[PDB]
């Protein structure tokens, strides 16, 4: 994790000749990024300014990657080197990609924006940025696009707070600014210390004047350096952790929040910070509801690989549904540069005049990709987001000798280096020693296919031959035929992939052994052929019993989809996550569909009360709110709901009881869900937070559209609370631990 | 350095004796045959509704008539209470606005905040320009046209001139912040209450204090007068009142009830003596009795804090200037 | 059978490094790759060691003796001690001329008036051979680390009869809530109290002696209804740091009741025993107690050996 | 910081020398001015 | 030691310049009539170009012009009849400037092809190639010179009857925006990425003095009539008036309305005004010595990308991206 | 190494620069533009017979 920093050939910009392929119209404009890595900016046509969101590019690729012209006009006015060339392809969803086709016009300036223009768009501290940020980026998106006269038009402000548009008119008049719905305001007269005024008329706040009489700032304006103190201290601290590893604030160290949010220099000068400097600090830089070694990658990469939820994909190639939709290659690019580690290629054999094996789902109808575009789109982009194994679930349907030889050496002379041809040496394929783990695998492409009608076509694929086999070392499934008999097989290398209704006869028929089954071998789940329609089941369903390759349709982000890309992006948006410790140690032996608290795994109890929000809508509408918890299907029984909204618009206030999951039993497994919806059912936002290291107290949850990208402006404000469980027949005798001297001072004075 | 405080502080043993010497008599023992009020209800009319955030304070007019009302946007409008129209509409550069004033002659209105200045306007544009604290400012009211009495929070009550633009007395003798003042109706003397739990009788026309007085235990939040000017009242953080007689330097009344936890934010009598009425940060605004010490109706409109309160000179309205930018008036 | 057993007590107290004992003696030992991982942690153990020495100076108001000396002090105290990987050149000569200094020699005596590890002493005396290049840890220097306990771990050891269970918990006071949640099948309870404690405050309470409170812990946890049917095995760790002590700091400063001989470390040894198998609500139940010493080897593997063979005949 | 002690002993004696009028005879006008105005009371 | 010695150095013009400025242009010209305000009506406005123009160059009977836009199309317009006389389709679509000869009769067009291309009055008569950087000016001497100013930071003195440079006059750090030319054509001035102008000579081959006082790029550069001063427009809505004499600044024409860049500067027939194409779409017209303004020449529905007076003064005229000249008198 | 030497001979020849005050040189403009104010079309409006617009 390091801030997005701006080199300085980005910040004062390039020429780039920015065509296209619709219109086909050839531009030469200027390319800059504003100074804090927010927006890409260049001048219009018609000499007003446009503005890429850097936080929503998908990927920026370049050289022999990136989009060739297809236009005969167009190849001809651009000089066709092809070394230049940079596509910078950006979108809220994998789905429904916009490009944006540039070239550049010096010597390969285009190698070096298309690199440190990919390093602001996955950078972890931008897309985790406080509330703080996510107010200077609406602000600067409104200094950014100016009109053609060099000045901020009024009819865009009234295009940012959409909802009332009489507020928005009014705030404009009392700040000094011009509020006609045509004039247009002076960039250098709309500067930040008149957007942070801009935005108090604006918003009236009874949330955060609470927060206030509840900490004692009673009377007098400055809220002191002890009453600070004592607020960061009880009630934004985390109360599961040790007061020796993260120690506590000392008044050498909350006075550096004073300097850093403190306006005013006449209460500064002593120790005394104001109510402008509070609100400045609920949504400052510290005051974030996740910490940051949450989202760097720190889990232990070095278990076994049986040991990790692996992310997956299912019939990875089509956009649509599963029965007549439209199959492309960029659907391999989107979706491994989103954090996935299992992609499927269903390769089918080729035609008599061209023998070339292709990918098409079989006897349905959809168009057709070749094999030797999908491979380079896999090999292109696979390791650009997280250094960590891809496996290629292969569906191997060709039945001509001819043609695997040809799919052999596709994927030797692609991949090439990166293919894990030969076992490694320090783990044979011996019956007893494990899978290697992720880093002793770190770059390498492991290929899946055999050796020597809920499924659809997957239950009818042809025996491999001796020229495709040989790239299948350590992943390689093998024909299930019950769990007492793989063992006593004691492979470790071997699996079985389920379909989704045949193992929901496993899963609840055994779940004792479909754990211990996951401690040592693989399993990969993928949905049943009666979802023709591209849903998908619910993957929490079937990471209780520690399945790690749970294939998941990326086409449709429904809700089990915002999940699998929402507790994916932790450990780094690496694609890899760590189970907990109870389904990877081989002597522990534990229930998934328990009812109690397991002897060894701390509970925990969570209480999310929904207090307000920002912005959350573009109209005047109701808002409500939904928390649920995925999680063990003893944690998930809870799915509450607030009230519609009930306060002004920009800012709905909830008056709801604080919603309580009192017994999370396995807690480094459950995640919690909140998303703010509108009345009516449609989509505002959601977060996904994991419940091991969501923090306490007032905290802002920045909120995320379907796909886990940032928007701007919607944002919660949410008062947590999460403690330890202490069972109901000694809670009190946990009150004899934490303080035993006064407790026996007790104990003796009530003799 | 502890050579004088034996005799210093011996005084203070002395100033209780002396108090105690006088105290014969309470309220409770005279007042019995006073007969009570009853119960006092009021009905909201005329909501000033127009301000886009909190209002921090108002003040009235000699005639009843118009009200200042300074909010935390920068906006000292000067509402009519019959017409409910806005006679001005005086846009800031300050942002943090904390108290406002009205001159008795009607021409000349105040302001100030967390900037220094106690900026007096003429009646549209500044007049003059009151710089010379160093801390927040925090309530200005006016003698005349030409001297102005603040309070700052650096401890310092301090009388101007309006004309030059310098201070013509500064009073010191505090220790905290000095949260409100409140001049007397001779003005010939002021007081004024501040964080350190005192209340302090101020001299105008000689520059010192003469009477300090204690008995909260957190800051007097705001303070006000008797309608003669012979006893004044305090508001306080720990939800109770007083009422402190100028004639017997010492405490005669308590205004504490149960089941109240949420302090005071302004105090402000009647034109008869007999309604204390309160500000709570409970969002109310109850009124007591000013002679039996027991509440007399409850005042129960605004939702966010009650920041003011004042009622005219002749006693008909109660202008209630909430947070939530609705300024009442009741009747 | 599977037996479990508890360790328990209060912070600082040692009882991981019992743990790392019975990896030496009755598991898997540290391999030459399995020391390598420690190396960062003896650096960052260092580096914390001598910036606690550094704000409690200045907190305990003293002057360097040399301002050339003192100048190396802002060079160590800017160090962010997480992200330590190597132990470079202008490093070793920053503490190598910090610990020569008469000054902060002075202000090691006053170590019971802050926070500092009681593994200093054996890193800023290697410190010449820790600085070389071609480091490899010994196994001493593995026993020593400084690494906090958090949550719960648990640890089974097969002894070639059985196989105990040993539940590593934590032991602040912000983790005495996550010992409920191993509480079930509970079948000894080793405390662990720290003999060279009775003159130091608590981490997080600066005010209480840190042998009240394990004495305190320990009266308990033999008071429950629930370890009625457990047996209890009270281990006194660090047995030697209550040798070179007691010469200068005295018990009848700190436990007003010591009617034992002066600057006798058996006697205190011995005391402590008396304050502590007295703490028993019934005659009849019995403590067993070792005097232990969690990083000499041989110390531990005649004890383990005691408690085994008492544990299983107790069963 | 002696010139502050000096100010704060001198402050204190004025408040020695100053006549003080019994609270017998202060409640008692305070509540002979409320009862002579039971005529101006728009409040009640 | 060679920092110091530049730092050092550097403050030596500073306080030269403080001890020549003993009354400034400002305090002296307060004793003239202003001229008010001139009003100049739209008399031709010339269409055939189909994309956005990107320069001109007026020519030396004052009757003719010549237009270079994105569509490859170099037209030069007959200014009287409007007429196309010839149109000239080139080898790259992308032009940044042109010009046209003092004796008449060549036309040069350079661009990002990095290569000055000049016809004769048709077929190309030479191929100025050794250049590093995408072209950005040209200005014809006579019919064998020519001063091209690339965007890697240098010029040339090319010699057009065999194709090579005379001279190159390297100096700056950034991108040589534009030049200009000198009424003995002995001197030239020269615009940068850099905030800097710069001057040369065109036979010793030395930048000779350096004026600075902007505070982004310089987009165009004029040359006073009178041949010893001259006026920059930078991206910063900003025109100067600097001096070659005193070597400082003389005047600055900017006020507060006005945020957008400067596109074209050009001076009158006497230099007592300062035209000033912006991107505001506008051609200010700047008073040159009160720098107060005195018209605007709002007639462009794009932004104005060129302009240029006439040698006889008559009419000046500019040249918009909605491929739109007109004729302003 | 080089652009360290040829930055002060270049700035060593901004030296000998003889210069004219900024009174003289206003004065000169102003000498210019009132004696050639005769000639421009463009300060003086032109009558509409020699206008070829
Ligand atoms: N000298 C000495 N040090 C010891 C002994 N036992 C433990 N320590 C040190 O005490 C330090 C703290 O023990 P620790 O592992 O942190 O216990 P924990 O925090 O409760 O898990 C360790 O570095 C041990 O080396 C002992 O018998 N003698
Ligand atoms: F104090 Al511990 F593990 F018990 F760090
Ligand atoms: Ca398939
Ligand atoms: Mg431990």
């Amino acid at each position: 994790l390091e801030p997005p920093t701006v080199v300085e050939t980005l910040r004062r910009g390039s020429k780039f000749i920015k065509w296209d392929e619709e219109t086909s119209s050839r531009n030469l404009v200027t390319l800059r990024v504003d100074p804090n890595g927010f927006f890409l900016y260049w001048t219009g046509p018609n000499m007003e300014v446009d503005t890429l969101d850097i936080s929503s590019i998908r990927d920026t690729r370049t050289g022999r990657y990136a989009r060739l012209p297809k236009d005969p006009k167009i190849r001809e006015v651009l000089g066709f080197l092809e070394e230049k060339l940079m596509t910078v392809v950006s979108g809220p969803d994998p789905v429904n990609t916009v490009f944006l086709n540039f070239m550049a016009v010096q010597d390969d300036t285009a190698k070096v924006w298309s690199e440190e223009l990919f390093k602001l768009a996955m950078n972890i501290l931008a897309q985790n940025a406080s509330r703080n940020t996510f107010l200077r980026k609406a602000y600067t998106k409104l200094k950014l696009q100016v009109n053609q006269d060099g000045r901020i038009p009024v009819k865009n402000i009234l295009k940012m707070f959409s909802a009332d548009k009489k507020r928005v008119e009014t705030a404009l008049e009392s700040c000094g600014l011009k509020f006609n719905r045509s004039e247009s305001i002076r960039p250098d007269e709309f500067s930040l210390e008149i957007f942070e005024r801009f935005l108090n008329k604006l918003c009236l706040r009874p949330d955060i004047d609470k927060i206030l009489l509840e900490i004692g700032a009673k009377g007098k304006p400055y809220l002191t350096l002890e009453q600070l103190m004592d607020f960061i201290n009880q009630k934004q601290r985390d109360p599961r952790l040790n007061e020796v590893l993260y120690p506590p604030l000392r008044p050498s160290q909350a006075r550096l929040l004073i300097e850093k949010y403190e306006p005013n220099q006449q209460f500064l000068e002593r120790d005394q910070m104001s109510m402008e400097g509070f609100s400045r600090y609920l949504g400052g830089e510290e005051n974030g509801i996740l910490p940051l070694e949450a989202l760097d990658l720190s889990t232990d990469m070095t278990q076994p690989l049986s040991a990790y939820f692996i992310n997956s994909s299912h019939n990875t190639y089509l956009t649509a549904g599963q029965l007549a939709g439209t199959s492309s290659v960029e659907m391999y690019r989107q979706a491994l540069l989103w954090g996935c580690r299992c992609v499927e290629l269903d390769v089918w054999k080729g035609r008599p005049p061209e023998e070339e094996p292709f990918i098409t789902h079989g006897f349905t109808m959809t168009t057709e990709v070749p094999l030797r575009d999908v491979l380079e789109a896999i090999a292109e982009t696979a390791f650009k987001t997280s250094p960590y194994p891809v496996i290629l679930s292969f569906e191997n349907h060709v039945d001509s000798a001819k043609q695997q030889a040809k799919m052999a050496e596709y994927c030797r002379s692609i991949f090439g280096d990166a293919l894990l041809i030969e076992p490694l040496d320090k783990y044979p394929l011996a019956p007893g020693v494990p899978l290697p783990s992720p880093q002793d695998l770190m770059g390498r492409i492991l290929v899946k296919n055999k050796k020597r009608t809920d499924e659809g076509t997957a239950s009818s694929e042809v025996n491999a031959t001796e020229e495709m086999s040989t790239l299948v070392n350590y992943i390689e499934p093998v024909k299930f035929k019950s769990f007492e008999a793989a063992r006593k097989r004691n492979k470790c290398f071997e699996m079985s992939s389920f379909v989704e209704t045949k193992a929901m006869e496993q899963l609840t028929k055994s779940p004792m052994e479909f754990v211990e089954y996951n401690k040592q071998q693989l399993s990969r789940i993928y949905p049943k052929g009666t979802r023709v329609d591209s849903s998908n089941y619910m993957p929490q369903l079937f990471w209780n019993v520690g399945c790690q390759l749970v294939a998941l349709n990326f086409q449709t982000l429904d809700v089990a989809m915002q999940l699998n890309a929402g507790v994916f992006e932790y450990n780094g948006r690496s694609g890899y996550l760590l189970k907990p410790e109870f389904m990877r140690r081989p002597d522990k032996s534990f229930d998934p569909f328990t009812e109690v608290i397991v002897d060894g795994i701390v509970a925990n109890a969570l209480r999310v009360k929904v207090i307000s929000g920002q912005f959350l809508s573009d109209r005047k509408v109701g808002i409500y709110v939904e928390v649920d918890m995925f999680g063990l299907p003893v944690d998930t029984r809870r799915k509450y709901r607030t009230r519609t909204s009930q306060g002004n618009s920009f800012n709905p206030v909830w008056d709801e009881e604080p919603f309580d999951f009192p017994k999370v039993v396995l807690p480094t497994l459950a995640s919690l869900r909140i998303a703010a919806f509108e009345e009516g059912g449609k989509f505002v936002g959601h977060r996904i937070l994991p419940v091991s290291a969501i923090r306490s107290g007032y905290h802002y949850v920045c909120l995320r559209n379907e796909a886990n990208q940032p928007l701007c402006l919607p944002a919660l404000l949410i008062y947590t609370e999460a403690s330890d469980y202490i069972p109901d027949d000694h809670q009190d005798y946990a009150e004899a631990l934490i303080n035993p001297i006064k407790h026996v001072s007790l104990m003796d004075q009530r003799a | 350095l502890d050579q004088l405080r034996q005799e210093a502080e011996q005084l203070k043993n002395q100033i209780r004796d002396a108090r105690k010497a006088c105290a014969d008599a309470t309220l409770s023992q005279i007042t019995n045959n006073i007969d009570p009020v009853g119960r006092i209800q009021m009905r909201t009319r005329r909501t000033l509704r127009g301000h886009l955030a909190k209002i921090y304070a108002m003040h009235w007019g000699t005639d009843s008539r118009l009200l200042v009302s300074a909010s935390q946007d920068g906006k000292l409008i000067i509402w009519d209470s019959y017409t409910t129209n806005k006679v001005h509409a005086i846009p800031l550069r300050s942002s943090w606005v904390m108290t406002c004033a009205y001159a008795p002659s009607g021409n000349y209105v105040a302001c100030g905040g967390l900037d220094n200045i106690c900026s007096i306007y003429n009646l549209v544009r500044v007049s003059r320009e009151l710089a010379g604290h160093t801390g927040y400012l925090s309530c200005c009211r006016f003698l005349d046209d030409n001297q102005i009495v603040t309070s700052s929070g650096d401890t310092t009550c301090a009388l101007w001139d309006i004309e030059t633009g310098q201070q013509t007395t500064t009073f010191t003798g505090h220790t905290g912040d000095v949260m409100s003042l409140s001049l007397a109706p001779d003005t010939r003397l002021f007081v004024s209450g501040a964080c350190d739990a005192s209340a302090k009788l101020w001299d105008v026309r000689e520059g010192m204090c003469r009477q300090t007085f204690t008995g909260h235990e957190s800051d007097i939040n705001a303070i006000c007068f008797f309608p003669n000017g012979n006893a004044f009242a305090t508001g306080s953080d720990d939800a109770t009142c007083r009422l402190f007689d100028l004639r017997a330097d010492q405490e005669l009344m308590t205004y504490s009830h149960d089941n109240i936890i949420c302090g005071i934010t302004s105090v402000s009598f009647s034109k008869s003596g007999r309604l204390l009425l309160a500000g709570y940060d409970d969002f109310n605004c109850n009124v007591w009795d000013a002679l039996k010490a027991d509440r007399a109706g409850v005042l129960a409109g605004h939702d966010n804090r009650v920041s003011c309160l004042g009622v005219t000179d002749d006693g008909m309205a109660v202008a209630t200037g909430s947070w939530d930018s609705f300024l009442k008036i009741w009747n | 059978r599977e037996l479990k057993l508890l360790l328990l007590g209060t912070g600082e107290s040692g009882k991981s490094t019992f743990i790392k004992q019975m990896r030496i003696i009755h598991g898997s030992g540290y391999s030459d790759e399995d020391k390598r991982g420690f190396t960062k942690l003896v650096y960052q153990n260092i580096f914390t060691a001598m910036q606690a020495m550094i704000r409690a100076m200045d907190t305990l108001k003293i002057p360097y003796k040399y301002e050339h000396n003192k100048a190396h002090a802002q060079l160590v105290r800017e160090v962010d001690v997480e992200k330590v990987s190597a132990f470079e050149n202008p490093y070793v000569d920053a503490i190598k001329s910090l610990w020569n200094d008469p000054g902060i020699q002075e202000c090691y005596d006053r170590r019971r008036e802050y926070q500092l590890s009681d593994s200093t002493k054996y890193y800023l005396n290697d410190l010449d051979r820790v600085a070389d290049p071609a480091y490899l840890p010994t196994q001493q220097d593995v026993l020593r680390v400084r690494v906090p306990t958090t949550g719960i771990i648990e640890y089974p050891f097969d002894l070639q009869s059985v196989i105990f269970r040993m539940v590593d918990v934590g032991g602040q006071r912000s983790e005495r809530r996550k010992w409920i949640h191993c509480f079930e099948n509970v079948t000894s309870i080793m405390f662990l109290v720290a003999l060279s404690e009775y003159d130091q405050v608590l981490v997080e309470s600066d005010n209480e002696n840190r042998m009240e409170e394990s004495k305190a812990l320990f009266r308990t946890i033999i008071t429950y209804p629930w370890f009625q049917n457990s047996s209890v095995i009270l281990f006194l760790n660090k047995k030697d740091l209550l040798e070179e002590k007691i010469m200068y700091s005295h018990l009848v400063d700190y436990f007003p009741e010591y009617d034992g001989p002066q600057r006798d470390a058996q006697a205190a040894r011995e005391f402590i025993l008396k304050m502590f198998v007295d703490l028993n609500p019934d005659s009849d139940k019995i403590i067993y107690s070792h005097f232990t010493c969690a990083t000499d080897t041989e110390n531990i593997r005649f004890v383990f050996a005691a408690v085994k063979d008492t544990i299983l005949q107790l069963n | 910081s002696i010139a502050q002690a000096r100010k704060l002993v001198e402050q204190l004696k004025m408040e020695a020398n100053i006549d003080r009028i019994k609270v017998s005879k202060a409640a008692a006008d305070l509540m002979a001015y409320c009862e002579a105005h039971a005529k101006e009371d728009p409040l009640l």
